[PDB]
């Protein structure tokens, strides 16, 4: 019955503003505190402060005093988080939480991902990786934005020894790699192809892996 | 009615 | 701020066996009203955090009775009598006694298994990336355990620490191993000034590294 639903994912450029919401249901909204917590990707948790849902008074911790504003629209049981003059380091998932008597962070929202980047939509360059009972091959997907990309092998026919790794930022754009392991009798006697999709640029590439 | 860290309502 | 120190940061567990996590604080968490505002959270993969224990030892609504929390003053502990697949993820202890609220660094529970050394595969830059002016040399270190591993690069016997970017997978849901990808990015000109390129895997399963090389010739 007690739920807090946050707004969807946001892609913003440096210097812009973003306002995310948290709609509460199941209780009398002005009876408990709303808290804000940041989690940068792959990192721990950090409390940003809270807002008083009866008086509307906000409290900010040291690192969030300046470019951050907490607000309410009590009639719609909603709390907002506005960040101005966005910077790269603001990239993270933001959570709203509601307090109970003994604990400040009791009920949690699903989180809202904010990504801050000056990059423009760019398709990836897909390169085959051939080795210079088993054999390991791969594909390098380099220089794309935004995430994500889907990587498949032989249109899904190959999926046993597949490792598609997390993308990494290299010069404002994303780079990723995938590896496949197959029997030595199967390649290069037969064809092995990596299929790479990037919906944001309407790109779809097929790259056959040839000995080299 | 609310403490420094927001406990409770 | 109060510093929350969780030990260990990575705890290897076995389904059916008990687990224990320590959390020490830089100052006392006994508050003015005689209560101790020390809580525990669990954050499973791809999900938001979720309340486990509050007031040191009180389990929250619908939390499995097999989770035990205890302690006082500056020393606290979370024990799991018998661990399950549902219990896997990142556990954080956090305090509400002093402003501002602070969290520990997190303790990730992984599945223990037998040590498996990595299979290394090195690949030279493709003819396609080369014709475009680029040069990326890739190395995969697959299905190894435990997660800790060191990767080394050498151009004509001589190391190169700059221009290396790494990436790691989550623990495999089937075999419980980890895999790593390491890429060495260079300019095309700088790639054609050296002949031998090597990737090394230093893992505890051997006093010697697993070396893979290829020469541009």
């Amino acid at each position: 019955q007690i739920q807090l639903v946050q707004s969807g994912p946001e892609l913003k450029k440096p210097g812009e503003t973003v306002k995310i919401s948290c709609k509460a249901s199941g209780y009398t909204f002005t009876d408990y505190s709303i808290h804000w917590v940041k989690q940068a990707p792959g990192k721990g948790l950090k409390w940003m402060g809270w807002i008083n849902t009866e008086t509307g008074e906000p409290t900010y911790t040291d690192d969030f005093k300046g470019r951050f504003a907490f607000s309410l629209e009590s009639s719609a049981s909603t709390a907002f988080l506005q960040i101005n003059n966005l910077k790269n380091e603001d990239t993270a998932t933001y959570f709203c939480a509601r307090a109970t008597t003994a604990t400040e962070l009791a009920y949690w929202g699903q989180g809202t991902l904010v990504t801050v980047s000056a990059a423009k939509t760019t398709p990836p360059s897909v390169y085959p990786l051939a080795p210079g009972s088993m054999v390991t091959l791969g594909c390098l997907v380099k220089g794309y934005f935004p995430e994500p990309v889907t990587v498949t092998w032989n249109s899904g026919s190959l999926s046993s020894g597949v490792h598609t790794f997390p993308a990494v930022l290299q010069s404002d754009l994303y780079t990723l790699s995938s590896s496949v392991t197959v029997p030595s009798s199967t390649w290069p006697s037969e064809t092995v192809t990596c299929n790479v999709a990037h919906p944001a640029s309407s790109t779809k590439v097929d790259k056959k892996i040839v000995p080299r | 009615a609310r403490g420094l860290t927001g406990r409770p309502g | 701020d109060v510093v929350m120190t969780q030990t260990p940061l990575t705890l290897s567990v076995t389904i059916g066996q008990p687990a224990s996590i320590s959390c020490k604080s830089s100052q006392s968490l006994l508050d003015s009203d005689g209560k101790t505002y020390l809580n525990w959270l669990l954050q499973r993969p791809g999900q938001s955090p979720k309340r486990l224990i509050y007031l040191v030892s009180k389990l929250d609504s619908g939390v499995p009775d097999r989770f035990t929390g205890s302690g006082s003053g500056t020393d606290f502990t979370l024990k799991i009598s018998r661990v399950e697949a549902e219990d896997l993820g990142v556990y954080y202890c956090w305090q509400g006694t002093h402003f501002p609220l602070t969290f520990g660094a997190g303790t990730k529970l992984e599945l223990k298994r037998a040590d498996a050394a990595p299979t290394v595969s090195i690949f030279p830059p493709s003819s396609e990336q080369l014709t475009s002016g680029g040069a990326s040399v890739v190395c995969f270190l697959n299905n190894f355990y435990p997660k800790d591993i060191n990767v080394k690069w050498k151009i004509d016997g001589s190391e190169r620490q700059n221009g290396v970017l790494n990436s790691w997978t989550d623990q495999d849901s089937k075999d419980s191993t980890y895999s790593m990808s390491s890429t060495l990015t260079l300019t095309k000109d700088e790639y054609e000034r050296h002949n031998s390129y090597t990737c090394e895997a230093t893992h505890k399963t051997s006093t010697s590294p697993i070396v893979k090389s290829f020469n541009r010739n």
